């Protein structure tokens, strides 16, 4: 599950939603502990 | 192509750090490794790195050199630290057997011309002992102290009121807790913190402190001796 | 606004050794860094030493080397000061702080054929952070 | 580990046991959380 937040640093009205700002947790190398990650996402690739 | 450019070479004063890059081209670096000389006056030649290919281990004969590489870029960075006066030579960048084979002794083919890397050479912050002016005017407050306190670590500020707890102000010289109003500002220059106190009132009557924080040295946390405001 | 409680002190000769304890409630004292700050009475705050959350990096004065400990314990929410070579000089109010970055955790432990469990804290990252918000009564020693 | 369950009803004595709730975890989708399922197992694939 991704606990995504919706992007507004140097934006423009045009691209209003579309990148994501998104958080979530993620497997290590080793296979015993989590990270939290972030990345970006387009509002084409997330569903709520 | 097969021939080596390297950069970076320069003066580097005692304890500090290198960022020694080379780059190659030559439809042939595949089969290579690449790895650094090291050609002091008087002396035979020696190895300093070699990124192993087949293995992606990066080799070194002391702690302190780091050879490392970046995507598919043709160019590789050896990285040095806490250099020390018998690091002053020829650094050469050359390529060496696909795995690495005997360096540090070997003279390879496919060498560079080298870059020359040459190296060579209680503080108690000062605070008025007090201000004083009119209801509701301006009040400035200078905190001056050493380079390693303050002009290379962060200033936070501190309000003691008579017979109670100080309370924080300032952190890092830009911001302000929820509790405390928009009345104080803080800014530095140097080595010098500034405070200034906009709309002065009898309730802000109190001992203002200076401080820095810094686990790298012990000298650079230190106290203002502190500042005292009278309102008349 | 969280409470804070200091004891210890005490009149003691000089040369003697003391104990000061802090007590931490109403927030994770495991989260936070601690200080130590002497002012004696009418002169400015002297800072003193200082522990980060883990403990490992600790930090003292030039007037107190070699003679001030500092420790701290997260399982009883204690704060322990050693005393050693008092001198006269050192009759002041010392004063009790904590740190304010809110160390988080960087890796909790897993359960790849699960994922979804809640698991307790691996690795963290936090400490230094000498910013001090919250100020307690603190406690008055007396060398004579 | 399968939580299985004495089916009874509507059974003709002597197909007892056979015929069995089995309520077990399952991972969804979402690789967080877990749903409860219940199926219907036969003696013959379980053991204890
Ligand atoms: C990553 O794992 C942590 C493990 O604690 C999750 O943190 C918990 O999140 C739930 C809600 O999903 C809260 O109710 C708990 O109080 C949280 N626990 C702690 C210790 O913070 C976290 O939600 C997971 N996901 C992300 C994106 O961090
Ligand atoms: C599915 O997994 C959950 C994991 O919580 C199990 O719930 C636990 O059941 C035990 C059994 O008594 C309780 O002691 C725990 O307190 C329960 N956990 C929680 C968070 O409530 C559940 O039993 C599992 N289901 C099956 C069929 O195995
Ligand atoms: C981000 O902004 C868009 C613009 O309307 C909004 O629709 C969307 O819900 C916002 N995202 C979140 C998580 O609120
Ligand atoms: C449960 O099933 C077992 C078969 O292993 C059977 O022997 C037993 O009588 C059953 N009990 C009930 C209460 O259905």
């Amino acid at each position: 599950t991704l606990q995504c937040t919706n992007v507004t640093n140097n934006i423009t009205d045009d691209m209003r939603g579309e990148l994501k700002n998104c958080s979530f947790n993620m497997t290590t190398e080793l296979r015993d502990k989590k990270q939290k990650v972030y990345s970006l996402f387009y509002r084409l690739d997330v569903v709520q | 192509q097969v021939q080596l450019q390297e950069s970076g070479g320069g003066l580097v004063q005692p304890g500090g750090s290198l960022r020694l890059s080379c780059v190659a081209s030559g439809f042939d670096l595949e089969n290579y490794s690449i790895g650094w000389f090291r050609q002091a006056p008087g002396k035979a030649r020696e190895g300093v790195a070699c990124l192993s290919k087949n293995s992606g281990i990066g080799h070194s004969v002391k702690g302190r050199f780091t050879i490392s590489r970046d995507g598919d870029s043709n160019t590789w960075f050896l990285q040095m630290g806490a250099l020390e006066a018998e690091d002053t030579a020829v650094y050469t960048c050359a390529t060496y057997n696909r795995a690495c084979a005997n360096y540090v002794t070997i003279w390879p083919e496919f060498r560079g011309q080298g870059t020359q890397v040459t190296v060579s050479s209680q503080s108690v912050l000062t605070q008025p002992p007090s201000v004083s002016a009119a209801p509701g005017q301006k009040v400035t407050i200078s905190c001056s102290g050493n380079t390693s306190n303050i002009g290379n670590n962060f200033v936070s500020w501190y309000q003691q009121r008579p017979g109670r707890a100080p309370q924080l102000l300032i952190y890092e010289t830009d911001k302000r807790p929820s509790g405390i109003p928009d009345r104080f500002s803080a800014s530095k220059s140097g080595t010098s913190g500034t405070l200034a106190i906009t709309g002065l009132q009898t309730g802000d009557e109190a001992d203002y402190y200076c401080a820095t924080w810094a686990a790298s040295l012990s000298s650079a946390r230190v106290f203002g001796t502190g500042t005292q405001v009278i309102v008349l | 606004q969280v409470q804070l409680v200091e004891s210890g002190g005490g009149v003691v000769q000089p040369g003697t050794s003391l104990r000061l304890s802090c007590a931490a409630s109403q927030f994770r004292f495991d989260g936070y860094g601690m200080h130590w700050v002497r002012q004696a009475p009418g002169k400015g705050l002297e800072w003193v030493a200082s522990i980060s959350h883990d403990g490992i990096k600790k930090y003292h004065a030039e007037k107190v080397w070699g003679r001030f400990t500092i420790s701290r314990d997260n399982s009883k929410n204690t704060l322990y000061l050693q005393m050693n070579s008092l001198r006269p000089e050192d009759t002041a109010l010392y004063y009790c702080a904590k740190d304010l970055r809110e160390d988080e955790c960087e890796e909790w432990w897993s359960d790849y054929y699960d994922f979804g469990a809640q698991l307790p804290c691996a690795k963290s990252r936090g400490g230094l952070v000498g910013i001090a918000d919250n100020w307690g009564q603190g406690t008055m020693v007396t060398v004579s």
